[PDB]
């Protein structure tokens, strides 16, 4: 499939930047995570960036570190997490899902069987958190058998060796995590269209990344501390994650 | 691209976010460096000797192996300041954080040793340290606790995961990512992403080079086999490491087996677990089916570390290391043992290494064999554990 | 008669009931033999070097001195095996009850260390240990008392008395008159009745030998000054021995100086005390104006044996050594210093040495002066006395 | 004066041997104290052996390591141990009175003053426990110079030329601790005549010390047992040490 793609042909004819919500999956529990999800998507998210529970999430902050915690809490699985994965993408056909995972759960019972498992559930991308392009070939490569994008993170400084690694490297979308240069040399050498991340908490932000030339920002510690400031209730929950989602979205707008 | 390999066969490598790359590449670049640096090699000897008090005893344990055909040498690491071979490694860390120019020290630990080792490093060098344990480990270490801050050392308690080893690892590295400019992460043991594994070998490889010295003068001859205990691997490779091509020296590990392998309570992943990636390797690790990562069981709070390092992983595949286990009740009797019949308290990590030199003896008792036990660390840490243990 | 002189000047003698001087000459002969013995030199060498892990490292302390123009170095015998270096004279007094065919040991202690020494020496030579313990010193030494037993020696609390030290020294002596045959007392520092102060310091002049040769190497001459602290004496005497001939250097011991000698809680009976005959020796004792003997008080434990070694009151009569005294919170405050500065954790007793030295380096800070520390123990047992007074 | 001599002289004349009990002065009290040494008299001692309460009595047993512990618990010091052998002179001239001695309490404001001291209350001989012949000259010495005798202990296994010393040294009597060939020697040697000491606890032991060629025996812990096993009842302890005072006494009659 070429969901990425196709986001952003039609971002592009709107004069649209893209938002790009991030939430542990399973966080607080999967009916609560499923809502959750809906809500982001009928709020205006544009594609979705979805984590998998894992034990060890070195490359995590604190925020998404106790989104696992009550993930596992609630007796989250990868299993589960693929279950919901079918569920999502049966509600809805076109948006872009990623999955943000960490090395171990991908290689666990064999990197092809997991990329070929994030195909038939339709995933659309997978950026492995701790698998840097110097060890990423088999990642990749399965990725790419896979119909699968594998995203790769443009850290702050990022030399030039780099930079091309990336972009020839990445499909979908270029995870630039927190200016100019990166983007514009980016673009240069091709890369998937950049999303700008790392602590994108206001409206401003998504305005300012799209300014930059940015194709779009991924918020998710400002979304998951949502859900844990709203875990006593539900609704208003669902009701403060609708109203900043709409507002993240609307500062992408032309 | 790196100047060195990253790997042991398919174990090992660099799995660690890409912002934490230029910092193991400049690290990388850093020990190379320093390896070829007749400076740095004088002034890690001198500290070794001067101020750690290398080199250590290799003893001889008569009274042990009264009556059978085993003769039995331990390598004092007991004896070393610190009471642990730690202090070796950190040590060599540490003037490598100040040849980078770095003035901060950032580490890991789970029952304190090597939080401790880090702090002494990092107190006599002039280097601002902080350390990182998981909070359950940190309320079973008080006294371990309380000489990281007399050293100076700011030691930060990890709640995140389970509170011990691990999260503490994940939360060093995650330090790191964001400070490496001006601080050196001095990770624990022979594992994590490369350069570290072999770092660490690197600056442990005394213990065998002077092991082969002393028994080459004290017997004529190499060791039939040198035998270590295996938590994250530096002691065992830092003795294991001038005698790999002596292909007539074995190189026996030994994991804990806790209450047992077939409990599942225990700590051996080298030869019980499954390869998994993590904590910025690929390695053999104590995981759930699914791929989580679990902690290791131990009477001996030291062989926590839940994986082990790649170059052991390697050496066991293709036959050059055999690793084994003991369990807890094998290490305690090996620690009452020591402590009556040679008057040496033996940390209950290296008293796995001990009692599987004990079953090799008793085993066969007329099988002549000249063994080296790596005696890692002294045991007066683990008193009340033992004393407590056999009061209940 | 004797073979040796048993006065130090006005000081020392053998005041035992007339039962133990068989023991006492027995013991004299035996030692005279054994010193001339080639081979128990060389057997006690060897266990030095091989078991207990001598030379012991000489340690120039920089962070400690920077901007004062003092040299300062510290003896390392908290790298000896057992922590202190009590195991020295341990390991001589257990050769010397082989040689003699005895099959025992009895000991005496206070904090505990000694009879931790006396149980390992015991457990490596094949001697059947016992050890006397004041039972209040056995109620706040309960790590050191199970290492005892871990070791196999038989631990007696003494309940006559004040139930410490000098209650323990008085059980001692009445087992070993009625034992002395197939036993011997292993006395734990350099006081007693002759040759106690005699032996002991031969078997501790290893530490002063060494230190010279190692000045010598580092700095090409002799210190201006080798720093001991004085409980009985050993570390001190043995520190000194080899330095006595050469004039420029001085001697100084440091006794405890409790809360303030003003206060009378101290254990500086050299200095603050008065001649008196107990123990088997004529030497200073802490005692009433009545001849009442009482206890030495110290922060330290191990600095209270109420009397001192014969031969530092004759150092200190002809002006050969000079004696000064350095109280509980200067002690403390030297603990804390070496942690932070230097990552040694010295014992208590060791830090009222370095507390001295701290004071004649920040007294006349442009003072050029090359001093010697003799750190006789490590501190990590020291760790929970100092964190609850911190604490407090 | 010549006590001992006078004693052991009369003792001779009637075939008899001494019986000589000993106690901790001041063991349980001052004034008990007196009452049971008055009551060791009357019984028929036929002189005392006296402990002046040392802190360290490295040379005593359990039991009167005990008495010192009690007496110490009283106040008991050695100027009241003084001001007792004082009174006990005054109401008995002719008893020989010896001390149990510990060297500090001899040497401490002056050994030549303390025997000074023991002259003018009237004690006779003085035994420092912890004082070998080896090292006995200022004691001795002193002794003689104020008409104390010095006493000192023959050990079981005593060789020739300690004989010969204890011979020469001692006056008053010699203390036999734990046969025929040492009491054979020292009569050989002119010593003075031996009390034989060291668990003397039944009459028999008495008589047989005397048929051995001894000139008496000594015995105090079986009298301080008397003492620790009465403290509640000190008119029945009184009662017990007469009765085991007066068949010791009879057991060395001829
Ligand atoms: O808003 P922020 O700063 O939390 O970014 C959230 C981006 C999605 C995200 C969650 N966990 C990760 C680990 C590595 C790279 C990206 C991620
Ligand atoms: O009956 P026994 O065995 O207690 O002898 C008691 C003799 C007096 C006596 C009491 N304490 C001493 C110390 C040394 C020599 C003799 C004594
Ligand atoms: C920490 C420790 C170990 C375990 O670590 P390795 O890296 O496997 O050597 C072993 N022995 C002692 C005494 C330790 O403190
Ligand atoms: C016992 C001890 C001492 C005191 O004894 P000395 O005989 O005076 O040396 C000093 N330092 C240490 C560490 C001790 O254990
Ligand atoms: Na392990
Ligand atoms: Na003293």
């Amino acid at each position: 499939m070429e969901r990425y793609e196709n986001l952003f042909a039609q971002l592009n004819d709107r004069r649209e930047g893209a938002f790009v919500p991030f939430v542990t999956l399973g966080d607080p529990g999967i009916e609560q995570s499923l809502k959750i999800i809906d809500t982001l998507i009928d709020a205006g998210a544009d594609a979705l960036e979805l984590g998998v529970p894992f034990s060890d999430p070195l490359a995590d902050g604190p925020t998404i570190q106790n989104a696992n915690l009550r993930a596992f809490a609630a007796g989250v699985t990868p299993a589960q997490c693929f279950e919901m994965l079918a569920i999502i993408r049966e509600k809805h056909p076109t948006i872009p899902i990623g999955l943000l995972m960490y090395a171990n759960l991908v290689f666990n019972n064999g990197i092809d069987a997991f990329y070929a498992r994030c195909e038939q559930v339709g995933v659309d991308s997978v950026l492995v958190a701790d698998v840097p392009v110097e060890e990423s070939a088999p990642f990749r490569q399965a990725a790419l058998r896979h119909n699968i994008a594998p995203i790769f993170i443009c850290p702050p400084n990022a030399d030039d060796d780099l930079l091309r690694q990336v972009a020839s490297y990445g499909r979908g979308y270029t995870y630039l995590l927190s200016l100019h240069h990166l983007i514009e040399k980016l673009k240069e050498y091709h890369a998937a269209p950049a999303l700008q991340g790392f602590g994108i908490s206001s409206p401003e932000q998504v305005s300012a990344a799209v300014r930059a030339g940015a194709a779009g920002a991924i918020s998710g510690s400002a979304i998951v501390k949502i859900i844990e400031k709203n875990l006593a209730s539900p609704k208003q929950m669902l009701a403060e994650l609708r109203s900043f989602v709409s507002a993240m979205k609307a500062a992408s707008r032309a | 691209t790196t100047l060195l390999n990253p790997y042991f066969g398919e174990f090992g490598g660099m799995y660690v976010p890409q912002i934490l790359m230029p910092a193991l590449n400049q690290l990388e670049e850093a020990f190379v460096s320093a390896q070829k640096d007749p400076e740095f090699q004088a002034q890690f000897a001198d500290l070794l000797k001067n101020y750690a008090g290398r080199p250590t005893a290799l003893t001889k344990c008569q009274n042990i192996t009264a009556g059978t055909r085993t003769t039995l040498y331990l390598k004092r690491e007991d004896l070393l300041h610190g009471g642990a071979h730690k202090t070796n490694q950190v040590l060599g860390q540490a003037l490598l954080a100040k040849r980078m120019g770095k003035s901060e020290i950032i580490a890991e630990t789970g029952a304190g040793q090597h939080g401790v080792a880090s702090a002494l490093a990092s107190a006599l060098l002039g280097l601002k340290c902080r350390i990182y344990m998981g909070a359950k480990d940190v309320e079973r270490q008080s006294p371990n606790v309380f000489r990281m801050r007399l050293m100076g050392a700011e030691v930060i308690p990890v709640h995140s995961g389970s509170a011990t080893l691990k999260d503490a690892c994940n939360e060093a590295l995650r330090d790191w990512s964001g400070s490496y400019e001006t601080a050196h992460y001095m990770l624990g043991t022979a594992a994590g992403p490369h350069p570290y594994p072999t770092i660490v070998r690197e600056f442990q490889r005394m213990i065998g080079e002077e092991t082969k010295a002393q028994i080459l003068d004290k017997e004529g001859r190499l060791p039939d086999a040198v035998i270590a205990c295996v938590g994250g691997g530096s002691n065992a490779i830092g003795m294991f490491a001038d005698f790999i091509n002596d292909t007539s020296v074995g190189l026996i590990g030994v994991e804990p087996g806790g209450h047992g392998i077939e409990t599942g309570e225990h700590g051996a992943p080298l030869k019980h677990g499954r390869v998994g990636i993590y904590f910025g390797m690929k390695a053999p690790m104590m995981q759930t089916a699914d791929g989580q990562i679990e902690e290791s069981y131990s009477i001996s709070a030291g062989l926590d570390f839940p994986s082990v390092g790649p170059q052991h992983a390697y050496l066991n595949s293709i036959g050059r290391a055999d690793y084994v286990s003991i369990t807890d009740d094998e290490a305690l009797e090996a620690f009452k043992t020591l402590c009556r019949h040679e008057g040496i308290i033996p940390a209950l990590e290296s008293s796995h290494a001990l009692a599987h030199a004990l079953k090799m003896m008793r085993e066969q008792p007329e099988k002549e064999q000249l063994l080296v036990v790596n005696l890692s660390g002294r045991g007066d840490k683990d008193i009340f554990t033992v004393h407590d243990i056999l009061k209940a």
